[PDB]
C-alpha cells in the first residue's frame, strides 16, 4: 500500500490527479499484454489495475467479459498471471499495481496464501469484486498482514454506514462508482478514507478533469483501454499506438 | 447487518458486489415481513391451491416393491401445474415482488423449466418477465423457449463465458444491479446469496409438510427416509425441511453421477467437488484445480446446476442428511421401471431419486422400510432424450 | 333384454353383430353391480384421489375477463395425472375389467391420448394392454406411441378402411368378439353401443360434481353456464351430468368448426352432420350423401371422432343442452390468450371451449354471467402444432 | 324369400346340400364382378350372398376388408351395386340372391325405401351384419313387407332364448356361425327355424359335406371365393378359371 501513499503525496505536491487504466492480464496473449502494459506506463499511467481472467466475472460489463474470453482463448491461467506480475514489478519499481480479483481465485488455494503470493510478486492492492464490505473480514485481514491495500467500491447506492465502513477498512484508494458526487467525496475525506478514484464511465479527457475538479484524487478507466485492444486485434502495432495516444491524452487531463 | 443469519455453519453468505447489497437487504426485509403477514400467507395459499393444485397426491406404489419389505410412496409434485415443484416457489417470489412494489421479473434458466415457471407466474400476476438463458441452452431447449414466449416472457440468450446456466446466472445479477428498484430477480433454486436459500426453502416446505400429514394419515407413523434429487437443492430442501427436527427420519439427497464419479463427468459437487465462492455463496463447486468454475454433466439437464445449496452442504457436514449419487444408466432404468410398473412417466431428474430408493429396496429386500421419494416432476419432456439413448443402445 | 335403457330418446342402442351381444350384456351387468358395490366405489375413489390427484382445482381467471361482467372459472382437468380428463374413466373401466375376472385390455386411439390413458391404467393395475391405432395416426403421433410402449402396451397399427380412428374402432371390436372372456374393450369416449355411453358418463361425472361443490363454496350459487368441448362427448357429459336437473344452469357443448362449417371441413356432426348407424350406435355422423362414414377435421386431433355420443344428441333434441362450434382460428386465439394472460397452456381441444366462453364475454361485455369452462387437458402436446401455424402465418 | 323355399324343396328332393358363395359387388371392378358372378352360377352355386362396399365392415375379416377397398378403388357406390343386382336378376330367374349389408347403408335413405328397392331389383334376403336380433324390429318388418327374408346369424355363443328368437323372426335361411353343432341344428329344427346354412370356415369340399352330414341345409363360403379373386387380380382369365374349379368342387361335395 505504501506505493499509493507515495504516489498520492507526489501528485498532491504537483496539484495533479492520478490516471489509472485497467486491463485484463494476458489479453490478447501474454506477450502482447506485457507490451500493452509497458506502453500504458510509458504513456503516463500513474498506477495500474490488472484483472486475472476468471470464468464468471459478475461485476464486469461486456467489454471485459470479452477480454476474459480472449485471454482464455490464449490459455492464460492465474499462475501465468502471477509470473507476469512479477516481471511487471521487476521492470517498474514505484508504480502502484492493483489487482481486480474474484473471490474464488483468492479463496481457491487459501486466502492467506493468495495475499502472500501478491506480496511476493510486488502487488500493492487487491479489489475482490464479489466481496462486499460485510463479507470482507478475512480478505482485508490477509491483505494487511501482507502489506496489501484492501480496495473497496463505494457504489452509487452507498449510505452513511457504508461510507464509514469503507473509510475505516480500505487502504490505498477508495474505488468510487458514480448522495451527490461532491458529497460522497467530501464525506469520505471527513471520515479519513483512502483517496478516492472515480471509476464510473471514464472514457474521455473531460471526465478525468471533472473527477479532479469534484475533489477526487484521480480516475480509473475501467473499460476504455480494453475497447482499444478489442478494436485493434489485427494490428498489434496500431493497437500500441492508439493505446499510447489515449493514455497520453487522459493523463494530460489530470495535470494542473 | 442482516435480520437473519446468512450462513448455514460455514456455508452460504452474500458474496455479491457492493452495489447489490441493498437489493438483497430489501428482499430479506420483505421476506421477513411477508412471513408474519396473514394476508400474504392467505394469498400464497390461494394461488397454491386454486391455481397450482395443492395439495399434491402421495401415491403408494405397489407393483414396483412387490415381494420385498419396502413400502414406497411418491410425493406427486409431477401433478403440480407446470409439471414440476418449481411452481411453488415462483408463486411465492412473484408475490414478494408485488409486496416490494415491483412490476418486473428477471430470471435465469438452464434446462428451461425455471424459465417456464417464472413466465407462468409472471403471466398470472401481471408482471413483465425477462429470462436469461445460455445461448447453448436456447439452441437445445426450443420447446421450453417457445413456452416462455407463448406466456409473454422475453427470452434473452447469453453469449458470455460458457454460454450456459452459470453464465445466465451472472447476467441476471448484472441486470438486477441496475433495475432492482422496479424488478425482482426470481432465482430458480435454494442457492445463491442470502436470502435466497432461505426464501426458496420456505416457499417449498409445503412439500414436506403435506408429506408428513399424508404419511401419518396413511401409515400412522413417520417415514424411515425421504429421498430427493439434488440439482441446486430446492425440491430436496422442500421435502426435507419439515422433517429436520424429526431425527429418526433419514434425509437422502441424490446428486447426478453422470457417466460415473470416477470419469469426472458428473454433477455431484456436494460429495465430489470442492468448496469455493461463486454465485454469491460459499458452497461445494464443480471447478478446476486453479479455481475456474466448471459445468455439471448429467443425462438430465435439470440437475446441471454446477453448485449446490448451502443448507445441503451444512446438513451433510453435521450428519443430519446423507448424500449419494446415481448414474445416468441407473436413472434411465428407474425411468423405464416406473413407466412400465406404475404408469407414471417421471422426470429424469426425479428418476435419480427413484433409482436410489430402488437400490435401497433391491440391496436389502427383507429390510422393512417405509420410504418416500419426492417425484419432483413429470417426464413427458424427456421422452425424446430417452428414445434416442434406447435406439442407440439397440433397445429400439 | 337389458337391465338399463340402451337409448336416449331415439339415439343410442346396441348395433353390433350378434356375437358381441353377450360381451355387452356381461359388461352392463358388471357395471350395474359395481355401481351398488361400496368396495368398488371405495377402490375407484382411492385411485382417483391418490393416483390421479382428484379433486382438481377450480381456477378463477381474472386477467382474461378484466373490465367485463363475466366471471370465468376453469375446471382443471389439465392437472389430472396424464394431463387430461380421460384418466378418470380408464381407471373405472380397468376396475370393471378386474371385477369381470379379465386380465387384458383392448383400446382404440386416434390422437393417442386415449391409448396413453389406457396404457397407464393397465400398467398400474397389472393388466396386459393392446391398443389399435390407425396407421396414419401412428405415423403422426410418434410421442404418444412411444409413451404407450414405455408403459408396456402393445400398439397395433390398423391398415383397413381409411387407416384412422374409426378404423381402429372397428378393429378393437373385432378382437374383442374373439377374446371377451379374458379381455375388456376400454372404449375411449361416451359413445359406441350401450352400455358404454352410460358407463363413461358415470365414470366422468366427478368433474361436474366437484365443479358444483367448488362453485357453491366460492360464489354461493350455481353457474349460469358450463361449457365443454365435444369430440366424442366424454369430458362434456362428465361436466354436464350433475347439472342436468339444475335447469337454470346452461349446458354448452362446443364441436370443432375446423376451417368453417360452410367449407365442410369440420368435426361438428351433432349440428351439421346427419343421423346414421355406426360404431354400435344411432347418432349424428360425418357421412357422405350415400351413407359412407367420413372423417372429422379439426386443428385438434383429439376432436376428430366422426360421431358424437347419443346422450348429447338427446339433450340437444329436447333443448336441455345447446351445441355450438368454434373454428381452428378461434381455438388458436383462445390458446394464445390463456397462455399469455393466465400462464396456463390449454389443450387445443379445451381451447375450443374457452374460445366460446370468450365469445360469450366479448359479445356482451356488460352482461353479468358466471361461467365455468371444462379445461379438459393441457397443451404441451400442441406446442409444435401451434408453432408451425404461427410461423406459416408469419407471426414467427 | 320364396326363391329360398323353392330351392330348399328342390334340394331336399335330391337329398342335396346348398352351396352358397359370397363375393363383394364391384370387386375388383363392375364388369369383372358381373363376370365373376355369372361364373359362380355356371359352376354350380345354388344361391349368392353379395356384399355392398361399405367404409366400415365391422363383422368382416381381412380378406373382405380388402375386397371392400378394391371396390372403393374402382369407385363402386351402392347405387351402382343396385344396378348390378337388377342385371344379375334379369339374367337368372330362380337363384336366390341375398345381400350382406351394414345398417347405415340400409338406414341412410329410409329403411322402408331400402327394402322397397331390394324388392324392385329382385333381391330375396338381407342380412344386416351390425343389427342383432334385439335391434332388428324395423329391419325385419320392412323386409317382410317387401317379400324379403330377414337373415339372422346364430353365433357360437348362442343361447336358448336366441335360438327361439332367430327361429321365430328369420326367414329364408339361418346363418350358422360355428352348445354342440348337432344340437344347435337340431334345436333350430325343433323351433321351426329357416333351414341352416353353415358359414364358418367353409374353405374346402370336406367342410361342405361335413355341414350336410351334421344336418345343415348347406354351407356358405364367406371368404374363400374372395381370396381367389385377390390372388388372381393380374389375370382375369385365370381368376375365372380358378373360381369355376373351386365352386365346381365345393358344389360336388354337397351332392348325394
Ligand atoms: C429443476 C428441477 C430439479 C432440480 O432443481 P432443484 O432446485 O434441485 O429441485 C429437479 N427435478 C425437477 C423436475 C426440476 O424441474
Ligand atoms: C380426448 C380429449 C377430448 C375429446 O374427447 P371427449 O370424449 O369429447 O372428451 C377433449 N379434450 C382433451 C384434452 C382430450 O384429451
Ligand atoms: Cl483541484
Ligand atoms: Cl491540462
Ligand atoms: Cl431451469
Ligand atoms: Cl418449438
Ligand atoms: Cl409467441
Ligand atoms: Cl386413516
Ligand atoms: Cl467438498
Ligand atoms: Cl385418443
Ligand atoms: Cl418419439
Ligand atoms: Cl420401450
Ligand atoms: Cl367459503
Ligand atoms: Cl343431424
Ligand atoms: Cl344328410
Ligand atoms: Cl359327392
Ligand atoms: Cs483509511
Ligand atoms: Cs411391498
Ligand atoms: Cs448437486
Ligand atoms: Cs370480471
Ligand atoms: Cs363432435
Ligand atoms: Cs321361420
Amino acid at each position: 500500500m505504501e506505493r499509493y501513499e507515495n504516489l498520492f503525496a507526489q501528485l498532491n505536491d504537483r496539484r495533479e490527479g492520478a490516471f489509472v487504466p485497467f486491463v485484463t492480464l494476458g489479453d490478447p496473449g501474454i506477450e502482447q499484454s506485457l507490451k500493452i502494459i509497458d506502453t500504458l506506463i510509458d504513456a503516463g499511467a500513474d498506477a495500474l489495475e490488472l484483472g486475472v481472467p476468471f470464468s464468471d466475472p459478475l461485476a464486469d460489463g461486456p467489454t471485459i467479459q470479452n477480454a476474459n474470453l480472449r485471454a482464455f482463448a490464449a490459455g492464460v491461467t492465474p499462475a501465468q498471471c502471477f509470473e507476469m506480475l512479477a516481471l511487471i514489478r521487476e521492470k517498474h519499481p514505484t508504480i502502484p499495481i492493483g489487482l481486480l480479483m474474484y473471490a474464488n481465485l483468492v479463496f481457491n488455494n487459501g486466502i492467506d496464501a493468495f495475499y502472500a503470493r501478491c506480496e511476493q510478486v510486488g502487488v500493492d492492492s487487491v479489489l475482490v469484486a464479489d466481496v462486499p464490505v460485510e463479507e470482507s473480514a478475512p480478505f482485508r485481514q490477509a491483505a494487511l498482514r501482507h502489506n496489501i491495500a484492501p480496495i473497496f467500491i463505494c457504489p452509487p447506492n452507498a449510505d452513511d454506514d457504508l461510507l464509514r465502513q469503507v473509510a475505516s477498512y480500505g487502504r490505498g484508494y477508495t474505488y468510487l462508482l458514480s448522495l451527490p458526487l461532491h458529497h460522497l467525496i467530501e464525506k469520505l475525506k471527513e471520515y479519513h478514507a483512502a483517496p478516492a478514484l472515480q471509476g464510473f464511465g471514464i472514457s474521455s479527457p473531460e471526465q478525468v478533469s471533472a473527477a479532479v475538479r469534484a475533489g477526487a484524487a484521480g480516475a480509473i478507466s475501467g473499460s476504455a483501454i480494453v475497447k482499444i485492444i478489442e478494436k485493434n486485434l489485427a494490428s498489434p502495432k496500431q493497437m500500441l499506438a492508439e493505446l499510447r495516444s489515449f493514455v497520453s491524452a487522459m493523463k494530460a487531463a489530470s495535470r494542473a | 447487518t442482516t435480520l437473519l443469519n446468512p450462513y448455514f455453519g460455514e456455508f452460504g453468505g452474500m458474496y455479491v458486489p457492493q452495489i447489490l447489497m441493498p437489493a438483497l437487504n430489501q428482499l430479506e426485509e420483505a421476506f421477513v415481513s411477508a412471513q408474519k403477514d396473514p394476508e400474504f400467507q392467505a394469498q400464497f395459499a390461494d394461488l397454491l391451491k386454486n391455481y397450482a393444485g395443492r395439495p399434491t397426491a402421495l401415491t403408494k406404489c405397489q407393483n414396483i416393491t412387490a415381494g420385498t419389505r419396502t413400502t414406497l410412496y411418491l410425493k406427486r409434485e409431477d401433478l403440480l401445474h407446470g409439471g414440476a415443484h418449481k411452481t411453488n416457489q415462483v408463486l411465492g417470489q412473484a408475490l414478494l415482488a408485488k409486496r416490494m412494489g415491483k412490476s418486473e421479473i428477471i430470471a435465469e434458466t438452464g434446462a428451461g423449466q425455471h424459465g417456464v415457471a417464472s413466465a407462468l407466474a409472471s403471466a398470472l400476476l401481471g408482471l413483465k418477465c425477462r429470462i436469461y438463458m445460455g445461448a447453448k441452452d436456447v439452441e437445445r431447449q426450443s420447446p421450453n423457449v417457445f413456452r416462455m414466449r407463448l406466456m409473454g416472457a422475453e427470452v434473452i440468450p447469453v453469449h458470455s463465458g460458457s454460454a450456459t446456466l452459470k453464465d445466465a446466472c451472472n447476467e441476471a445479477l448484472r441486470d438486477w444491479s441496475g433495475s432492482y428498484e422496479t424488478a425482482h430477480y426470481m432465482l430458480g433454486t435454494a442457492a445463491g446469496p442470502h436470502p435466497y436459500p432461505t426464501i426458496v426453502r420456505e416457499f417449498q416446505r409445503m412439500i414436506g409438510e403435506e408429506t408428513k400429514a399424508q404419511i401419518l394419515d396413511k401409515e400412522g407413523r413417520l417415514p424411515d427416509a425421504v429421498i430427493a434429487c439434488v440439482g441446486g437443492g430446492s425440491n430436496a430442501i422442500g421435502m426435507f425441511a419439515d422433517f429436520i427436527n424429526d431425527t429418526s427420519v433419514g434425509l437422502i439427497g441424490v446428486e447426478p453421477g453422470g457417466h460415473g464419479i470416477e470419469t469426472g463427468e458428473h454433477g455431484a459437487p456436494l460429495k465430489h467437488g470442492r468448496v469455493g465462492i461463486y454465485f454469491g455463496m460459499k458452497a461445494p463447486m464443480m471447478q478446476t484445480a486453479d479455481g475456474q468454475i466448471e459445468e455439471s454433466y448429467s443425462i438430465s439437464a435439470g440437475l446441471d446446476f454446477p453448485s449446490v445449496g448451502p443448507q445441503h452442504a451444512y446438513l451433510n457436514s453435521i450428519g443430519r442428511a446423507d448424500y449419494v449419487s446415481i448414474t445416468d444408466d441407473e436413472a434411465l432404468e428407474a425411468f423405464k421401471t416406473l413407466c412400465r410398473h406404475e404408469g407414471i412417466i417421471p422426470a429424469l431428474e426425479s428418476s435419480h431419486a427413484l433409482a436410489h430408493a430402488l437400490k435401497m429396496m433391491r440391496e436389502q429386500p427383507e429390510k422393512e422400510q417405509l420410504l418416500v421419494v419426492n417425484l419432483s416432476g413429470r417426464g413427458d419432456k424427456d421422452i425424446f432424450t430417452v428414445h434416442d439413448i434406447l435406439k442407440a443402445r439397440g433397445e429400439i
